[PDB]
RNA sequence: UCUGAUGGAGGAUCGAGUUGAUACUGACGUGCAAAUCGUUCAUUUCAAUCACGUUUAGGGGCGAAAGACUAAUCGAAAAG
RNA sequence: GAGAACUUUGAAGACUGAAGUGGAGAAGGGUUUCUUGUCAACUGUGAUUGAACAAGAGUUAGCCGCUCCUAAGGGAUAGCUGAAAAGUGUUUAAAGGGGUCCCCGUCUCAAAAGGGAAACAGGUUGAUAUUCCUGUGCCAAUAGUAUUAUGAGUUAGAUGGUAACAUAUAUAUAAAUGAACUCCUUUACAUAGGCUUUACACUCGGGGUGCGUUUUCUUUGCACUUUACCUUUAUAACAAACCUUGGAAUCAAUUUACUUGGAGAAGAGGUUCGUUGAACUCAAUUCAAAAAUUUGUUUUGUAGCAAUAGUAAUUCGUAAUUAUCCGAAGUGGUAAGGACUAUCCUUGAAAAAAGGAGGGAACGGCUUUGUGCUUUGCUACUCUUAAUACUUGUAUGAGCGUACCAACAACCGCAUCAGGUCUCCAAGGUUAACAGCCUCUGGUUAAAUAGAAAAAAGUAGGUAAGGGAAGUCGGCAAAAUAGAUCCGUAACUUCGGGAAAAGGAUUGGCUCUGAGGACAUUAAUGUUAACUCAGAACUGAAACGGACAAGGGGA
RNA sequence: UUAUCCAUUUAUAGGGAUGAAUU
């Protein structure tokens, strides 16, 4: 079988220097360096993954499309939908209770 | 490179100010005989554009009506 | 390094638009999503922070200041608490009982938390392995293991030397001895098994 | 079948350390690895995550508690005292 | 499902035989219980029609 | 309380690499070598093992402790 | 060649045996590299050889690295101490800055394995190559003015879906206003265990081409039959999470293990991320029906890159032409991802940098009395990407490394020393096995010497009748045992062990019998695999873990 | 209480009665 060697400067097996062999048209095996995964963006309240956005390293995030980084609601791609529902209910119902308490002063 | 499957879009690209060459490739099919498959390729600044023609007659028409200032290159 | 847990608590800025962060030793019973109140008029409840002069007798407290405005020094290790044991006639002074059993009088305007320090009772598990103690002090400081002075040469220790591994000396030394000499039992009022 | 007569959970320790130390370890670790009722949501799904932190697998609240159990008696007594007032 | 998780059947053929036997028996029990229930229900109409036949005469 | 399966704990057990050095008191002892060679031994999920970087300087440092180690030099280094 | 055991060529016989004297790097060395010449000394025997001696050559980058960020830490500034030399480092600095008039808040160095804009394939030299050549791509930056084109909005800022969410395809998905201030996310993280998917690797059978054996046999043995980055690559498939409808005990769903539900389960129908990168008739092609969205098949294409390159063949001439490059499976070595379970008096970095949101400052233009606020018309103006022209200092891509060795004679050990010295790749048979033994690709046949003879004595080994520790301080040394399957195992005990206790039987080859799945026509028929396990007959100089590998036991 | 010593902070209101908060 054919054996391979590192083509780039790093010769150690770190997490940023992962490898994948590949077959070429000239008939030989060669090495190619693999990009690291990227964590998923997360909700600001319950720390759960936000639906509708891509997980990209910030270099690839910088040059990505505009619609791939956001959602169309009151808090977009920063707070999930369950949390927004509960926030709206809290706001309206607590204002109603405060206003009920205000009148009863007399 | 990119592929095009709309003839009108292909002819629109050919007339633009920075299209400088066409490639013509002729090649027998792998199934049978008398099957001159042809691809036509436009060299613009950014990409090659390739259109595939199964019909030698329609293809042969296409580059006849192609504007004279494009250099022509014959690979086969 | 520490055995007791920490609560991360967020207050709202009052001089300006913004938020601020605090780190506080957590008392047993606190939970995420709880509101605690700090001030001279806050209600008496577990986790609130109050001046010690507004607490009745018998209240269990932790995270106490021995001087006002000190930001807290006294009762801090896991499972520890103090007791309010006396309020002065004219205010200005409060008497407490400390975990070691000592009694102290404090300024009556000093602050403390109601309740006991969490994660208490962790010295009831036998350690049982040298590796467990290796992992315990690995994150504290370099103080483990310990060679005993009777197993050295005389150059390194007052106990060192000899043909039979003994001390040869009274092992209770005085409070005034110099630094290289205070090595056995320091200023011992008494030795032997305690019987009361 | 029943695989062990006496030692139960401490059979991972083999024959080391002496029998009485293994007995105390068994008593402590029976409490350490159990499940506790979450008073907030009703399910019995609270388990220890670190030496003082307890967490509910369903509703995901975190409660500060004891070292080997969720409550120690000394805190319960003081809470009852305050609530009585 | 719980039977198979407990190591009762070492083979596919044995499982098929066992489920067939159980199916026949649980069909037979239904076929006896349903007919008893129906026959028992029928005699409730005579008992509840002779009541009105008597009461249309004496009770008034 | 007993029987069968499932499951994968532990400073658990053999063992090649790696890290070491029990015996022959083997060879060599004008050596291949100012500590090597052969066979035989101990150790491998943990108080594990390596590499770079960095801190501690001589009556001082560092030591799971042998007066050990600190550039073939240590019951007090080396240069003048 | 004056002169060949140790220079070169051909033929033999052999070794390394992927844990290699095979490939590629770091520390260290510094021209040892290449071509030519060549022998005074050296190359512990010879030497025409050489890492020796002499002359001349050879190292090419926007994409590989440094250079940037911060870490354990180092040096400094204010102040303080000291005769100074020095020690320490906000211990009450009127410092450091950034934001356009305000607020924040010391400076600097320290990683060629941590963080981090961007590249691939083929060819080429005596000596360099992801750097040169050919072709195809990507990333970052690019003043002001004016014109011309690309799209969008308003007659002051666009829409669709019940919802989870979706929408700009212009050569190119570039534009969906948004100030002060504020809040989050990525960068960004331990260990153990099994389950699963996909690429690389290995193997079995068809088709083509070339080669080999051929006294006998052989529809036969070997070789080739290839396809990179990039196009948000489109689309398929799958583990998860969420939405609509629905309304659960005779509890259901479901994993190897598990896990989950009136805080809304099963069933039915949808949305998204991740993996992967032409899968799926995927795209064009209507033969005819359904539209002012359908059938077998229209037939093409290795989806573009792409055959024009690479490989194996047959050619004709002193650069020339042709034909192949395609059909179905299995095994589980290596790497990465996924959803999970469990452990800790152990809970397993930071910064540069990038993104999302809350809030609502300001604002339709061109000249139109005055002193930025007072008077008349048009309801073209506001963004966005590309190109051109002029004014501007000369309006793309800095500087440094790159040859070779890496021990086998290029490093350290006084040396061309059996020593020491960090990382990645890893074939076939036997087998539990990356062990031992034999082999293919690649590498070698060399060691400060050779020929003959063959006694004492030595060193590294192999046997020995009868006895069996009588030898010796002492069973020192050596023998005996050992793999796997099936039986059987005491005292004692902290009940976990002791335990492979002790002990007994079996094992080759050949010919057969039985057991364990998947799929499609309907219980009946048909196709189709992988590897283990259990029995029987026969057979041989009674042998069979046949070599290798591999516990002596007890009181 | 003014010398002297200690502590806290961005030296940020003179004493008594688990939504959001800024122009
Ligand atoms: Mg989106
Ligand atoms: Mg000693
Ligand atoms: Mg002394
Ligand atoms: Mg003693
Ligand atoms: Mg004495
Ligand atoms: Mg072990
Ligand atoms: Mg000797
Ligand atoms: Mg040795
Ligand atoms: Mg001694
Ligand atoms: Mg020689
Ligand atoms: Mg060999
Ligand atoms: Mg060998
Ligand atoms: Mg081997
Ligand atoms: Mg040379
Ligand atoms: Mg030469
Ligand atoms: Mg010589
Ligand atoms: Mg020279
Ligand atoms: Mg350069
Ligand atoms: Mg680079
Ligand atoms: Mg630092
Ligand atoms: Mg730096
Ligand atoms: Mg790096
Ligand atoms: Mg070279
Ligand atoms: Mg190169
Ligand atoms: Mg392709
Ligand atoms: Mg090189
Ligand atoms: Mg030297
Ligand atoms: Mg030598
Ligand atoms: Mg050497
Ligand atoms: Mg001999
Ligand atoms: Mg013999
Ligand atoms: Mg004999
Ligand atoms: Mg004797
Ligand atoms: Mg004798
Ligand atoms: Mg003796
Ligand atoms: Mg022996
Ligand atoms: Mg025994
Ligand atoms: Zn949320
Ligand atoms: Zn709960």
């Amino acid at each position: 079988a054919q054996r391979v060697h590192y083509r780039r400067h790093n010769h150690y097996n770190t997490k940023s220097n992962k490898v994948r062999p590949v077959r070429t048209p000239g008939g030989k095996l060669t090495i190619h360096v693999v990009k690291k995964k990227a964590g998923k963006p997360k909700c600001a309240d319950c720390k759960t993954a936000i639906q509708g956005v891509k997980a990209l390293r910030p270099a690839d995030n910088y040059r990505a499309r505009r619609k791939n980084r956001t959602v169309a609601r009151a808090y977009g791609g920063s707070i999930c939908a369950r949390c927004i529902r509960e926030r709206i209910m809290r706001a309206f119902l607590f204002e109603e209770q405060k206003c009920v308490r205000q009148v009863l002063k007399e | 490179p990119k592929q095009i499957t709309d003839i009108r879009k292909f002819l629109k690209i050919s007339r633009k100010p920075d299209t400088t060459a066409v490639i013509i490739m002729k090649k027998k099919s792998k199934t049978k005989k008398n099957t001159v498959i042809t691809k036509l390729k436009l060299r613009t600044k950014k990409y090659l554009y390739t259109m595939v023609f199964a019909d030698r007659k329609k293809a042969e028409r296409i580059e006849n009506s192609l504007l004279p200032s494009l250099k022509r290159i014959y690979y086969p | 390094g520490r055995g007791a847990p920490l609560a991360k608590v967020i207050f709202k800025r009052t001089e300006k638009y913004g938020k601020k962060e605090e780190l506080i030793i957590a008392s047993e019973g606190m939970f995420t999503g709880q509101y605690i109140s700090c001030g001279t008029k806050a209600p008496l409840s577990v986790g609130n922070i109050l001046p010690i002069g507004k607490m009745p007798e018998g209240t269990l407290i932790c995270n106490l200041e021995h001087r006002t405005g000190n930001r807290g020094t006294l009762v801090k290790a896991s499972g520890c608490y103090a007791t309010v044991v006396g309020q002065s006639e004219d205010g200005k002074k409060t008497k407490v009982r400390l975990p070691s059993g000592a009694k102290k009088t404090i300024d009556a305007k000093a602050r403390a938390m109601v309740g006991v320090v969490g994660a208490g009772g962790r010295i009831d598990k036998p350690i049982l392995k040298a590796g467990v103690a290796h992992h315990k002090y690995r994150v504290k400081r370099n103080c483990w293991p310990k060679v005993r002075g009777v197993a050295m040469n005389p150059v390194e220790h007052p106990h060192g030397g000899g043909n039979h591994q003994h001390i040869g000396h009274p092992s209770t030394v005085s409070r005034s001895a110099p630094a290289g000499q205070k090595v056995g039992l320091i200023a011992a009022r008494r030795t032997g098994l305690l019987r009361g | 079948s029943r695989r062990t007569k006496k030692v139960g959970l401490t059979g991972k320790y083999g024959t080391r350390y002496g029998s009485s130390l293994r007995k105390q370890i068994k008593k402590i670790e029976l409490m350490q690895h159990a499940k506790y009722l979450c008073t907030f949501c009703g399910k019995t799904a609270t388990k220890r995550t670190c030496v003082g932190i307890w967490k509910c697998k369903k509703c995901k609240r975190k409660v500060c508690g004891g070292a080997w159990s969720l409550t120690t008696p000394a805190a319960v007594a003081a809470k009852s005292t305050i609530i009585r007032l | 499902y719980l039977k198979c998780k407990g190591n009762q059947f070492k083979n596919k053929r044995t499982l098929i035989e066992a489920i067939q036997r159980e199916k026949n028996e649980t069909l037979k029990k239904k076929a006896i219980a349903d007919q008893l229930e129906a026959k028992r229900l029928k005699a409730q109409v005579l008992r509840n029609k002779r009541k009105l036949k008597k009461d249309k005469e004496v009770v008034a």
